[PDB]
């Protein structure tokens, strides 16, 4: 364990930029969208946006740039946003198959 | 400070043991003496942990309280920063709600109000002396072989000059779902601020829901807003708490509510003295009695 900003930073970073479904996919879910079991998209969306905001919260506070603690430790934040990365790239299997059919 | 040095100075190599922070360790340790101890290492990220550890030495120095967890020694020596405090057999008051493992069940209505009262004598008493704890969570409260409430974490703590009466003017700081909304949006400090702050420990010893910021369910998120929706207008809710059964006492479940949700006021002019929470919590211990 004992993990770093820059660690913790690297890994908010990393979800972020891998936070986003390719065009053809995309294309398929505001057209084509499978059933309404998928709403696991606009559900992890928003899901995302709550795990990289206590992670910008969580930076601040490790920093010193803000005193507010936003209440949970740094490997708690990295152990969200590792885990919705995976939420993602199973999201763009999801839609693969499912679209493709 | 009556006398002065009471600086300990290092013991052994670490035995990886209990609670972890975000600026230093703790670990359990047995001192040359047979002392079960606590040591609270702040080496790990001395991002101003300087600072706080200076100020819970002088704000700990006021060691003088049975709800107010009493510091045993000091370190700054080799680069290290090391406090020390008698050990706390059952952990903070969050383990003992909706946390996690150890058996023999939940806590009783009467233990928990007996908790309640005892951290309110503590932050009562930390007002007299002006100071404003600041970060007041369940978490923060700790309890003894006998559980017996102490409250620990002055780092962010603050004293005033006009003793009791002081609304000062700094920087924002606390943890997420506890933060004095006064205190968060105008930058304003007060002592009632620490009592939004004991408002949603309150909730979060009834309802359980010891997550209190909880980031799954619906708009009801805060804690310290969906207990007010409910013991205000919404409800006066016998149904946010856990497996508190038919234990509750009707009267003194409307009253501790009540106090709950005046802690929470907006502004800190509506909020009670911590004080009258005080008479108020142990009136509604009282009010689980009298016939007819």
């Amino acid at each position: 364990d004992n993990v770093t900003s820059s660690q913790l930073l690297s890994v908010r970073h990393q979800l972020a930029e891998s936070a986003g479904l390719p065009r053809d996919q995309h294309e398929f879910v505001s057209s084509q969208a499978p059933q309404s079991l998928r709403n696991r998209y606009n559900n992890l969306y928003s899901h995302t946006q709550r795990t990289l905001d206590m992670a910008d919260m969580q930076h601040r506070y490790m920093t010193g740039a803000s005193g507010i603690n936003p209440g949970m430790l740094p490997h708690e934040n990295v152990d969200d946003m590792r885990s919705a990365i995976t939420d993602w790239s199973d999201m763009r299997e999801a839609l693969q198959h499912a679209m493709g059919i | 400070p009556l006398v002065d040095l009471e600086e300990a100075t290092n013991n052994f190599d670490h035995k990886f043991l209990i609670g972890h922070g975000v600026f230093g360790k703790v670990y359990k340790g047995v001192l040359r003496d047979g002392a079960k101890v606590a040591l609270k290492r702040r080496t790990p990220e001395s991002s101003q942990g300087i600072e706080e550890f200076e100020t819970e030495i002088e704000t700990l120095s006021f060691c003088r309280h049975p709800h107010l967890v009493s510091l045993i020694g000091f370190c700054d020596e080799r680069n290290e920063m090391i406090l020390i405090y008698k050990y706390m057999e059952n952990g903070n008051l969050k383990r003992h709600l909706y946390g996690s493992d150890l058996p023999t069940m939940s806590m009783s209505w009467e233990q928990r109000l007996e908790i309640c009262i005892g951290a309110a004598r503590g932050l009562h008493y930390l007002h007299t002396r002006a100071i404003i704890h600041r970060d007041v969570k369940s978490i923060n409260i700790l309890l003894d072989e006998n559980f017996v409430p102490k409250i620990t974490d002055f780092g962010i703590s603050k004293k005033g000059t006009e003793l009791d009466q002081t609304h000062l003017s700094t920087v924002v700081k606390g943890t997420l779902g506890y933060i004095d909304p006064e205190y968060f949006i105008k930058g304003r400090l007060t002592e009632k601020s620490d009592v939004y702050s004991f408002g949603v420990v309150l909730f979060e010893v009834l309802c359980a829901r010891s997550a209190i910021v909880q980031s799954l369910p619906r708009e009801m998120v805060n804690l310290a807003e969906w207990a007010v929706e409910s013991h205000n207008n919404g409800q006066l809710e016998q149904i946010v708490d856990p497996n508190l059964a038919d234990k509750i006492r009707p009267e003194s479940l409307r009253k501790f509510g009540d106090t709950a949700v005046k802690c929470l006021a907006l502004s800190s002019e509506d909020r009670p003295s911590m004080g009258d929470v005080l008479w108020k919590l142990e009136y509604a211990l009282r009010l689980q009695e009298s016939v007819i």
